[PDB]
């Protein structure tokens, strides 16, 4: 759900959308994430590993 | 995540795309209000190949009829 559940009910929202929203939060716009989703996933998995 | 009108991904400038089953709309994040998906509320950047989960639907140009 992202942040929504910290405010009221847990509004279900798929992770891609949640991350695109987070990117738009910091002035990057959704197109960056939806054109690099595989790269972001690889970087996140590598960092968490 | 995006709408492909003609080989071009249309991401929402503000809000997330929603569909009432059959017709897709743009609405805010913390309140539901459907608006027709025009070029005003969406900005195009891409090639409709890399984004995953994109649906086709259609967009309405408010300038072509006039
Ligand atoms: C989703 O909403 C749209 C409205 O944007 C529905 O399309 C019809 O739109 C006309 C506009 O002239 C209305 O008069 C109709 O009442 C709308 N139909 C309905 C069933 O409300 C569209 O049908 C809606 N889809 C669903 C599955 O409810
Ligand atoms: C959405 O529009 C695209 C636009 O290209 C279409 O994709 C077609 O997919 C078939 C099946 O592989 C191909 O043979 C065609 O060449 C593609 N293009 C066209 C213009 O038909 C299709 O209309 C829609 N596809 C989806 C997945 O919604």
């Amino acid at each position: 759900s992202g942040w929504t559940f910290g405010a009221g009910p847990a509004l279900q929202i798929p992770f891609p959308m949640q991350m695109a929203y987070r990117f738009n939060g910091i002035g990057v716009t959704q197109n960056v994430l939806y054109e690099n989703q595989k790269l972001i996933a690889n970087q996140f998995n590598s960092a968490i590993g | 995540p995006a709408i492909c009108h003609d080989g071009k991904a249309h991401f929402p400038r503000e809000g997330v795309f929603v569909s009432n089953g059959t017709h897709w709309f743009v609405t805010q994040r913390n309140f539901y209000e459907p608006q027709i998906i025009t070029t005003d509320n969406t900005f195009v950047s891409g090639n409709c190949d890399v984004v995953i989960g994109i649906v086709n639907n259609t967009v309405y140009d408010p300038l072509q009829p006039e």
